[PDB]
RNA sequence: AAAGAAAACUGCCGAUAAGGUCUUCAAAAAAAAGAAAACU
RNA sequence: UCCACACCGUAAACGAUAGAUACUAGCUGUCGGGGCGAUCCCCUCGGUAGUGAAGUUAACACAUUAAGUAUCUCGCCUGG
RNA sequence: AUUGGGCGUAAAGCAAGCGCAGGCGGAUUGAAAAGUCUGGUGUUAAAGGCAGCUGCUUAACAGUUGUAUGCAUUGGAAAC
């Protein structure tokens, strides 16, 4: 019952695969985080003029 | 359709011969040939080529993508000059002398040390007449020491992303540092090694000054092709691979000298 | 036609015999083991392979039809770590454990399995709850 | 280390060695660092002064941070963590009981994120070994998805 | 004309009033990212 | 202290480790039976040792002759 | 320490053996059904127990309905 001799004689197989190249997505998520910093400094500048008349 | 080394050449270079059966790790049964009816331990040639191709494949993506590979061979004299030869051919960091404790895990202190080496070297290159004779000779000797023990590590500024080990047994410190820091390490196991420590095992010899040289150049050849300079032994025919056996009975691989292991001094 | 080389002997307790064999094989990373075959061991092993902790179990007989031994293998993954985590026997010889249906145990908040042979041979705890019938409790396997 | 990671002292012993005249005294601290969302580590350090001991302990705790998974805020299945002669029993709890832990386990449970948890210290009362036992119990936990991938069933369905 | 070694050695030698510091404590420690602004 | 016949029944009577049963890497010795046929050495089945990983221990350490994974039975322990 | 502990170095393996009664006990088949599980009926006094409600200015409290545990008998299940 169930016999199938799959054969998995690939033990202690390699865990690492590529040369940390997947980091391409880590560079895109860091670029998207820098664009959200430039717009926050424009809107803080517009609010200083309503409290001076 | 990709090719590689030749099967006749592996048999003739003695890369399918391990060490004496008395000295063997029970965890290496997968690669060993029908040793059940055999004298000295050996390996399978098909498994050898597959493992070699995998290690070759892995090192090439790293070297093409601008990784930093470190070679550490501080064993037989031949191996030091062997490791030196790859350094001349490719601008890879090397550790030919003794592996300092914490070369990787405590990289900060060794980074400070190599920075001191570089700073002292450049001041001396700039020169001055104040150096005179006595202090200059003393200063030259410290400089000599930091190249002999850090001459191949000065180039790199960050932890390497891969290690190539000649003997996992002899470099137990190096492989332990690689394992704890989760860095790939490849090694040439010789029937007496724990497979957990190494990542890409490449069943081969380690006592023959011919098998060792052939395999080390093959890995260097992957790096050299990735770096875009012509290869030396990989993807090459018969006429150009022939190599000689170093001098200093006959080149072999039997492990003896057992009489130098008596009982630990005891009694009362 | 499967051949062997070693003589096969076994301990007397058929539930913990398998349990000792399974636990030792798990700890030693061994794959192929052999033991003497009994109908209780065959049936409990059958539900075990249905519940998914072991892969295959083949029972064979002698050419004389006087002896049977069951030789099972474990289901190791690619990285060579087993699926079984721990086995412990309750109804040891001497002290037999009898629990009614309402007091049928739940192993590891239902993740593990409790093996219960009530009246229609061995049966897993979940299907035993479905039938609302209880009985002998052999061992906890998770 | 850049997280909600809170720091707290779980024990401050006073160790000393003997030299050729006098006793070299150093303070030892056992700090438990946790972000209260699934990241928690522990660090024990010794130094000539309490601030430096604390400094070394906090540095060590952030270097060794383990990952923690929660099910409904609690532990999925009952587990006994063993470390030396210290045995700590963890048991799933219904939402509302609160943290019924005390001492090193209570500090660990709060810093890990877990809410409802039943605990009992069945062994010794040395804080490091209960935490060792506590960490062993929490790290040995099996998710109901790893067993699914192993035994090949459907996510959580029976 | 190398296989050697080489050797212990002993006399005698007892005791030390009581209770006693010393680790106080880590809570952990003050300040950069700002701007600045038109006005009829 | 020795001998013969009668008692005494205690020892650090120690492997400081009750007996039986099943499973769990290996290496180096040595002993016995058996197989081959120069010894020597190779294999099998057992007894006695050393080294040694998983495993166990508070640590020392044990580690296929377990103090490991388990079952049966007996004896014993509960601060000084 | 049945659930829920130990006996190498901390308390604890009798000096060892032959051992009845006791405890435990190979595989397969048949029957019975003592264990084991389950259905029906009877009973397990009332107060107390837990849940809900009412009444006392709410409570404490009182009342109210619900709420098991075991035994016996009968009818089945046959894995141990
Ligand atoms: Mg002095
Ligand atoms: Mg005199
Ligand atoms: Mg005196
Ligand atoms: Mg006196
Ligand atoms: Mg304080
Ligand atoms: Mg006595
Ligand atoms: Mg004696
Ligand atoms: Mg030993
Ligand atoms: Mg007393
Ligand atoms: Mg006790
Ligand atoms: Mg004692
Ligand atoms: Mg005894
Ligand atoms: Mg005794
Ligand atoms: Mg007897
Ligand atoms: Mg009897
Ligand atoms: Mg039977
Ligand atoms: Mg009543
Ligand atoms: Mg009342």
């Amino acid at each position: 019952m169930g016999n199938f001799d799959s054969v998995q004689a690939n033990p202690y197989r390699p865990r690492f695969k590529r040369f940390n190249a997947e980091h391409v997505n880590q560079r895109q998520n860091q670029q998207n985080n820098n664009n959200n910093r430039f717009d926050r400094n424009r809107n803080r500048q517009h609010n200083r003029f309503k409290d001076k008349q | 359709k990709a090719e590689l080394v030749s099967l006749a050449k592996l048999g003739e270079m003695r890369t399918h011969v391990g060490m004496v059966k008395r000295y063997w790790n029970p965890k290496m049964g997968f690669f060993i040939e029908p040793e059940r009816k055999h004298n000295n331990d050996h390996f399978v040639l098909e498994l050898q080529r597959q493992s070699l191709q995998t290690a070759y494949n892995y090192v090439k993506e790293v070297a093409q993508n601008n990784g930093q590979i470190l070679f550490v061979g501080t064993k037989n004299d031949y191996v030091k000059k062997l490791v030196n030869n790859i350094a001349k051919r490719v601008d890879v960091a090397f550790i030919t002398q003794r592996w300092l404790g914490g070369t990787l895990t405590n990289f900060k202190t060794l980074s400070i040390s190599i920075n001191k080496l570089n700073k002292l070297v450049e001041k001396q290159a700039e020169n001055a007449a104040d150096l005179t004779k006595k202090e200059n000779l003393m200063l030259s000797r410290e400089i000599e020491r930091l190249e002999k023990f850090f001459g191949g590590v000065k180039s790199l500024k960050r932890l390497p992303n891969l290690l190539i080990v000649d003997d996992p047994v002899y470099e137990k410190n190096a492989v332990a540092e690689a394992n704890i820091l989760r860095i790939p390490v490849v090694a040439l196991c010789n029937t007496n090694t724990n497979p957990e420590l190494v990542d890409f095992i490449i069943p081969a010899n380690n006592h023959q000054p011919q098998s060792t040289c052939l395999l080390m150049n093959l890995l260097a050849d992957a790096v050299a092709e990735a770096k875009a300079m012509p290869t030396m032994f990989a993807y090459k025919p018969d006429e150009e691979i022939q190599i000689e056996i170093p001098q200093k009975k006959q080149i072999t691989s039997q492990r003896l000298n057992i009489t130098r292991n008596p009982e630990v001094l005891t009694r009362e | 036609m499967i051949t062997t080389t070693k003589p096969i002997k076994a301990h007397f307790d058929p539930v913990a015999d398998l349990l000792t064999k399974i636990n030792n094989a798990r700890k030693a990373k061994l794959m192929t083991v052999t033991t003497i075959a009994s109908k209780l061991k065959i049936a409990i092993l059958e539900i075990l392979v249905k519940e998914g902790y072991l892969a295959n179990f083949q029972v064979l007989e002698n050419k004389s039809k006087t002896k049977r031994i069951v030789t099972f293998n474990l289901k190791y993954t690619q990285r060579r770590i087993p699926s079984i985590n721990g086995v412990k026997q309750i109804s040891k010889p001497g002290l037999r454990i009898y629990r009614p249906f309402e007091k049928l145990p739940l192993v590891l908040n239902g993740l593990g399995i409790a093996i219960i042979s009530t009246s229609d041979g061995v049966m897993t705890d979940k299907v035993a709850r479905l039938k609302k019938i209880g009985g002998e409790i052999l061992a906890y396997v998770w | 280390f850049k997280s909600e990671f809170e720091e707290r002292i779980v024990k401050l012993k006073r160790i000393s060695k003997t030299t050729k005249g006098g006793r070299n005294m150093r303070f030892s601290v056992l700090v438990v660092v946790g972000n209260r969302k699934g990241k928690i580590g522990y660090g024990i350090a010794k130094a000539l002064e309490v601030p430096n001991a604390i400094k070394k302990a906090i540095k060590a705790a952030h270097n060794s941070l383990h990952t923690i998974e929660i099910h409904k805020g609690s532990i999925y299945h009952e587990v006994i963590g063993r470390s030396g002669a210290s045995r700590v029993l963890l048991k799933p709890a219904p939402q509302g009981t609160g943290i019924i832990a005390g001492g090193a386990i209570r500090a660990i449970i709060e810093l890990a994120g877990y809410s409802d948890i039943y605990t009992k210290n069945l062994g010794r009362n040395t804080p490091i070994n209960m935490i060792h036992a506590t960490m062993d119990g929490i790290l040995k936990q099996l998710s109901p998805r790893r067993v699914a991938i192993l035994r090949n069933k459907n996510l959580n369905e029976l």
